């Protein structure tokens, strides 16, 4: 079982702008990439996740850095980022689009490009495809129940959530930090994620994540020639701080264990569905 | 190779989509031989003179390699019925080009009664009468999708076309395909790529799931083909 | 004393038939041009369906000019329900229709190129045409959502709006299209004026002459007030063809004051730009000159457009179940008419369409008469016919 | 014989329709043995007592002859999955009762997200998981069609149930069935019986042909079943 | 093959009320039965066709005797008579409904009654099923072409269309009578009638038609026990004038020749559809 | 010191669970009645769908009371768009709701008959229930279109007018139903008053007591003015059950002024007919008496009904996309609430439903406390619980 798919280099990195770091989940790689492209004419639009005061997510095309800043942080709830990909190249008029999405949404983008039936003049305009790691998603009302009725903190007063370290973590604006075992957070997950076998967004230009890298830092896979040229251009400009993933802890060994834990667990779900007669992607 | 564009009960939009390869249409036409296309070439002209009349017919030539059949078949018109069986007889590979030929498309709503042929009421995809080898959905399929099918057919890329060769055996499409085969089957994760593929904008992402405005759906099949939890061949995981 | 039948005619859209009665010298004495394309029957299946489905469905009349029917459909539903589209939506709508006419006319010049363009100039001529069409299709892509079947054309105006960036792009694309149009027009006008094909055969001076009037309501868009739709009466094929030919025709026979009328570029150029030439060559010339008129009006709409102005009306789609709304639009082929009556629930209770080529088919039948039958098809193509359109 | 009413993700309306045999429901219940029905009988009670808990469970009994399975299967609820396989295990004849069990019906529109089980978003007809022997479409099937099915099952009228035993293999239904299989196939003659059968009044006869108001269709299957150009076994031609 | 199906007797007959004969097509059998049943409580509602001043038909639940008179006569155009059968027993509240229809619409009625899935509380309320003979139907705009363009009579000036004798006959309100070879009418007929194998309405309680009997009279098949009781009740009440089909000409030999002609012609179409792969009822 | 779990509970609609904490003598100390029925999720898939689809869809909450959800839906959409149904349509709608309650109450008396009706009287008792139900379902067939899921219940009123024939048939059947109601009522009220089951078991005098108030807006139909919906708050099952029990509950927990409330026949009979008895037998008694109230109001409506009066409002379904329409209806089980927000195009933008038994479920949890657990199921059935309704 391969753990990461194809990639050129694995890196632990972080954004150089302090504004980004104050607003980002981990190392601010997505926001850093989007803002750099926009500011340097590499991109003219980017798909982002806008969040309502109560953490509801709405897809949006972005043409201003402020917009990118207005939407930095992880909402552990389903946001259809690819639903706006055509709108981006039509009315918005983008020709150098940036797209972000969980590994699945990246899979949708790659198929969307190879068989562009309903995507006339879309594929050529995709200028950078950023993938974020993902283990499991949740319906909004499911995450609402965990945070509010299992963790005490009310959604509005939530400021940052994070899974790992053995369980779920909700960080309150006011200052408290609550944790509940990850074993109780299972009943409320999107069950269509139990057939997903991509952890590190193996088909993105650039994949970025939290695990394997310390707090405030992001594990960054560089996969495609396009992602490499973009990633390098940022480094030569000083938009990123870069350390080898070997020199950093916990390191790639953690990504590998979480990735192959997802794959081995969900591959057994796939075989269970096949066994009882339910459809599985092929 | 020899290719021909058969126009049944369509609107020529699929042909225009191919024409929207723009200046690359010369590279496509220069890579094959356009042997028949009523919209483009005067083929195959055959003059039959009796003592009463001169009949100048443009007929479908024999030994066609790839037939791009566009439109549906009208069961009550004999010339339509005849052209579809001729396309299969004379062509080695029949491509159901466009939703009309592949799944019926807009013509599924036909119920006839209009002048000046009020008995014209029954339109079927070409798969309901002849064997189809490849099917391109959408209304119309994108110029980029067409180029890939043409390039894959010239180059014998069997793997790429497998998804379309599998579609040829499917003669019915709807926006309900997403419900019946994805949402109802605990496979939808809410990317929204389906909503972007629709040419009539009939799909609307609501709470991370597709909602199909069924009265705007023209049964084109672009969303069913797009959704990556239906078909996802290993071929797609290939990038550099 | 013989019958010449050409079937199907070629290098136009769709499926027709020429049935000619010629004398011994080949001169057409009685002409008949008729559609034999099956009747998909849009005016009859739309009844019972919601109004917003009309511009989606009628757009499938034809893939060359889909915008013209979408435009005419919503204008007819807006008229039936007393809906007024906002200024900037009406400007984008017109821009979308002009973008469509910006690819149709070069496309037609490409179809007729085997007859008029020398073979050595073919590749460059096709390249220039396709460069023009790419700009035209991009305008329909940006404004309409799709080039072929534009889903933004809605009852109320235009669904989406464009960014100043996009507007600025189209304005620059239009200036380059205007360059290509001058190149194209400086090349073809001499050929059309010579009246000789590329193989050397000279065309008769009176080629395609006829005695009928014209119908055009606007130079670039459409104006329902310039026509008295009560004087428009549709007759049957039995009223223009011989009985054995009439049963084959799929189209109706539209008349204004009980007379055939020609529509199309020359119809518009006659009414608005004092163009008075008759025949088939004048038809190719007016179409070629109209390319400059379109692109100029496109840049004139962009200079007038407010990219942040409202595009969709907030009025609801409610009719009284009686008013026969009128929706006219100057398609690339000519005066295009849709009519629809809508009930209180926004549903279609009657629908009818009189497409441009529907007007010209019976005019073409007469225009081929008087000249040899080997020139008949050249008279047909001068009318840029679209048959799946004329049949709907 | 032993019959049982299994209630999955349904509305009980199918059971109420059987109750709408009125006083003849006692002639039905006396010709068979109602061995299980949570709505009606306290079966099959099994008491397990530990030192901390008394577990009074009503389980589906063994040796069921005919199982009237009503409602669809929720793929994310484990008790729903367990009960549908339990019904196939313990029943000789499995009847997909109602459109929900037969073709999904109204639950085809479910897309989850509602409290207090927001992961419940995938509903399938029982045919997508177990083997179905007979299927009754409609929402609900009329009491008369039920009486006829039960009588034919008890009397071994295999000929009468053939059309229903054929439906058991069909897990999808829609008003489009009339278009795809009749109107588009030059079979529709304009009776209008398909319009009279529709429980939601979604079919409207316009100019001698049906028009489906697709947003008012619950995918029940009654119209597709009634149409005489689809199925017309000779059995119908018998009159006295 | 068999030509008429099951019947008890076959008799030439016509109504006794001559108001009926003023308005009917042939013998006035349908209206006579409806009006008799209504007047004598055997029927409380009857499905009839309300034609339009341009002969556009409309199905209708009639309850009053005079209504029955406004639907008398043949409109050789499709009329969905069965489409109102439920509305007849719901809001209209009928319990002794009479239904009329071509053999195909009677077939639908018999299936409607045997598999009443969508027809709750309907079968038991059908009191009389009257079938009318039928050879071929037409779309309205098809018949409009036959009458207006081949017979030169405006649908408005149309009075009584009829077929037979080898041609279609249009009788004008103003006196003229036109005839065109049936050959000309065949291109306009609804192509779904070419799979119909029922000429004499073989599944109706009572079937009545024009062929076989003389002008002003009607061939009447009495088939079921229900139809026999209704028919006998009318003859003892004097509502019908009755003569044996053997003493009347052309007689049962014409119906037979026409019934089998249809069967052999269309059975070929059925076998042609099977051959090329189209669906055919079974 | 023991837990008692009954699962599933029987002779009510749907799928529930009893989870009781009982002392060493079997007396319930902490009660838990909860739905485990899967959540089909109507309020969430209706968003995005047209308004006229609501009464069709929400009718499928349940086949026993579908008329109550169709009525509440159209009332909520009419409230959201300021549509006023015509006088005679509102009468037919109320009649359709009353005919539906005329089948439910006898049905429930049939469900509980194995506990209360002697085995020798069973057949004749059931025959009388089914004779009554037939009449109630006939009223729903005639007026509503179908007895199970009435499609005539529409936004704007009722789709179809009946005939004077149909009206008179119903009035005569209502006179016969009233005769059956007296026979039934005179037979059951003495049984319910005895507090002894059919096997001789005496039920505790305080069986099913509780401390909560009632909600009832009308005796036979509904009145949105008689409740302040702002004071109605839905809470989560964690706020009433233990955590290991809460995660299994499928319903929400409605409260009025932060308190649980009982709905249903006794709730109605307390407000409108000064019925003050507590406990579970009072519920069976109130439900039995309401049968006479219903059929007597049905004949009062028929007397008032104008068979030829308009039944559908001509107003269009157009909302402002903000107003939260309120639709209440006294279902057979009690106050049934639906809410809807409608946009300008007639599409649902938000939908919510607080069904009757959704109210009664957390009340049953408390009502079973204090008495032995062998009586818990008899307390449940006194509330005629419909669970597929309470879950939707
Ligand atoms: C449901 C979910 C589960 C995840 N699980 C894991 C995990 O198990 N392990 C792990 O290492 N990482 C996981 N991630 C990713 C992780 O939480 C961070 O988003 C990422 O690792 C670092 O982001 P960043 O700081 O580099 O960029 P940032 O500057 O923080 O910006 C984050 C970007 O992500 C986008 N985004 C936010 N929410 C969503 C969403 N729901 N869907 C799509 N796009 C979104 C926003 O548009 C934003 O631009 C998950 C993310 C999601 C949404
Ligand atoms: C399309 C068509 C084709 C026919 N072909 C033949 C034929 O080939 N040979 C033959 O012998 N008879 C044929 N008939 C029947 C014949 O024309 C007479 O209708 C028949 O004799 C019964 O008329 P009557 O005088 O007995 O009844 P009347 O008292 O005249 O009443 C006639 C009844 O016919 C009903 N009706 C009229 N039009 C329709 C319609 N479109 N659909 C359903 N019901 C309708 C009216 O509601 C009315 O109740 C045909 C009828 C139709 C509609
Ligand atoms: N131009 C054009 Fe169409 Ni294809 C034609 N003819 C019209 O409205
Ligand atoms: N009565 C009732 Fe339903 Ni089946 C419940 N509980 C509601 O509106
Ligand atoms: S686990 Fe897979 S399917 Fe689920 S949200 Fe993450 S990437 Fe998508
Ligand atoms: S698929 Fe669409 S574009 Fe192609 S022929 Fe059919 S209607 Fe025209
Ligand atoms: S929903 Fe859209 S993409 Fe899918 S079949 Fe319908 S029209 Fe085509
Ligand atoms: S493309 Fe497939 S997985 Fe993505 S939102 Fe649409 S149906 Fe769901
Ligand atoms: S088929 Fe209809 S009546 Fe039967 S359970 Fe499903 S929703 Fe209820
Ligand atoms: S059209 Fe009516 S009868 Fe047919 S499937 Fe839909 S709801 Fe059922
Ligand atoms: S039941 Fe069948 S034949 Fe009759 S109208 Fe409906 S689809 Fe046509
Ligand atoms: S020929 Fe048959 S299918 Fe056609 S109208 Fe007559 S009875 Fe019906
Ligand atoms: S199949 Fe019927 S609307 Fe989709
Ligand atoms: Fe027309
Ligand atoms: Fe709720």
């Amino acid at each position: 079982m391969d753990p990461f798919g194809k990639y050129k280099t694995v890196v632990s990195a972080r954004a150089a702008d302090k504004t980004i770091l104050k607003k980002c989940q981990d190392g601010g790689i997505v926001s850093a990439a989007y803002i750099y492209g926009l500011e340097n004419g590499l991109l003219d639009g980017v798909i982002v996740a806008d969040k309502d005061d109560k953490l509801q997510t709405t897809p949006k095309v972005a043409t201003t850095v402020d917009e990118v800043l207005e939407a930095a942080g992880t909402k552990y709830t389903v946001c259809p980022t690819i639903s706006v990909i055509k709108s981006a190249v039509r009315e918005y008029g983008c020709e150098k689009l940036g797209v972000v999405g969980t590994p699945c949404q990246i899979i949708a983008t790659r198929k969307l490009m190879k068989y562009p039936i309903g995507f006339r003049h879309v594929p050529d305009k995709l200028a950078l495809i950023v993938g974020i790691f993902c283990m499991e998603n949740f319906p909004y009302n499911g995450m609402k129940t965990i945070i509010e009725e299992h963790c005490g903190i009310k959604m509005e007063d939530v400021a940052k959530t994070d899974i790992g370290k053995g369980k779920f973590w909700v960080y309150s604006k006011w200052g408290d930090v609550k944790s509940i075992k990850l074993k109780e957070t299972h009943p409320y997950e999107q069950q269509s994620c139990h057939v997903c076998m991509d952890y590190t967004a193996e088909l993105a230009d650039i994949s970025t994540g939290s695990v394997g890298s310390p707090d405030g830092w992001s594990t960054v896979f560089i996969r495609t020639a396009q992602g490499e040229e973009f990633f390098n251009k940022m480094v030569e400009a000083g938009a990123l701080e870069v350390k080898p993933i070997e020199e950093v802890k916990p390191g790639l060994g953690l990504v590998e264990k979480l990735s192959l834990t997802k794959k081995e667990k969900n591959a057994k779900e796939i075989e269970h569905r096949k066994e009882i007669g339910l459809p599985v992607p092929y | 190779v020899k290719i021909a564009h058969i126009h049944l009960c369509g609107c020529t939009g699929c042909l225009i989509s191919l024409a929207d390869t723009y200046e690359q249409l010369l590279d496509i036409l220069n890579s094959v031989e356009l042997v028949y296309a009523l919209t483009l070439v005067d083929e195959k002209t055959e003059i039959r003179e009796t003592d009463d009349k001169i009949l100048i017919e443009r007929e479908i030539p024999d030994d066609i390699d790839i037939a791009l059949v566009e439109g549906s078949v009208c069961l009550e018109d004999e010339h339509s019925m005849k052209d579809v069986f001729d396309a299969r007889r004379k062509s080695k590979i029949v491509v159901a080009l466009g939703a009309c030929a592949a799944t019926g498309g807009i013509t599924r709503f036909c119920r006839g009664g209009q002048m000046s042929k009020p008995v014209h009421s029954s339109f079927v995809p070409i798969g309901d009468l002849i064997k189809v080898d490849l099917a391109l959905p959408g209304c119309p399929p994108s110029p980029e999708a067409l180029v890939n099918l043409i390039t894959a057919a010239l180059n014998g890329d069997t793997e790429y076309l497998e998804i379309y060769a599998e579609l040829a055996k499917k003669t019915e499409a709807c926006g309900c395909d997403l419900l019946v085969n994805v949402i109802n089957k605990s496979l939808c994760m809410g990317c929204g790529s389906c909503a972007a593929s629709c040419p009539t904008r009939a799909i609307e992402m609501i709470d991370g799931k597709p909602n199909v405005l069924k009265e705007l759906c023209i049964k084109c099949g672009a969303c069913s083909l797009q959704c990556p939890r239906i078909r996802f061949p290993k071929l797609i995981e290939e990038i550099e | 004393g013989k019958i010449v039948e050409i079937h199907p005619t070629t290098r136009h859209e769709g499926h027709t038939k020429l049935v000619l009665k010629v004398d011994d010298e080949g001169i057409v004495e009685k002409g008949a041009y008729l559609s034999v394309t099956p009747v998909r029957g849009f005016e009859k299946f739309l009844v019972g369906k919601p109004a917003e489905f009309a511009p989606i469905a009628v757009s499938r009349f034809c893939g060359i000019c889909p915008v013209a029917h979408a435009t005419s459909a919503v204008e007819a539903i807006e008229d039936a329900c007393d809906i007024t589209p906002p200024k900037d939506g009406l400007l984008l709508r017109e821009l979308c229709g002009i973008g469509n006419k910006m690819h149709s006319h070069p496309l037609h010049q490409f179809l007729i190129s085997p007859d008029y363009v020398p073979k050595d100039d073919s590749n460059e001529f096709i390249k220039r045409v396709q460069a023009m069409r790419r700009i035209g299709q991009y305008i329909v892509d940006a404004v309409g959502g799709e080039a072929i079947h534009s889903p933004n054309i809605k009852v109320g105006g235009m669904a989406k709006q464009i960014t100043e960036s996009t507007k600025a792009k189209m304005y620059y694309k239009c200036k380059e299209y205007e360059k290509l149009a001058k190149e194209q027009l400086e090349y073809l006008i001499p050929i059309f004026e010579s009246r000789t094909l590329n193989d050397g055969t000279e065309l008769p001076e009176k080629l395609g002459y006829h005695d009928f009037g014209y119908i055009a309501t606007h130079p670039t868009y459409g104006d329902r007030t310039k026509i008295d739709q009560d004087k428009v009466v549709e007759y049957t094929p039995f009223d223009v063809y011989d009985k054995d030919v009439a049963i084959q025709s799929s189209t109706t026979v539209p008349t204004y004051n009980g007379r055939l009328m020609e529509v199309g570029p020359r119809a518009r150029f006659s009414k608005f730009f004092d163009f008075k030439e008759k025949g088939a060559m004048a038809l190719h010339i007016a179409r070629a000159y109209e390319i400059s008129v379109l692109v100029k009006r496109a840049m004139e709409i962009l200079d007038e457009l407010n990219v942040n102005g409202k595009t969709m009306s907030d009025e609801p789609i409610v009719g009284d179940g009686e008013k026969l709304g009128l929706g006219v639009h100057e398609a690339a082929r000519g005066h295009n008419t849709h009519q629809a009556v809508i009930d209180k629930d926004g549903n279609i209770v009657y629908y009818n369409a009189i497409v441009a080529t529907t007007w010209n088919i019976p005019v073409i039948s007469k225009a081929v008469e008087g000249t040899h039958y080997k020139f008949a098809e050249h008279i047909v193509r001068a009318y840029d016919p679209c048959i799946s359109c004329a049949t709907h």
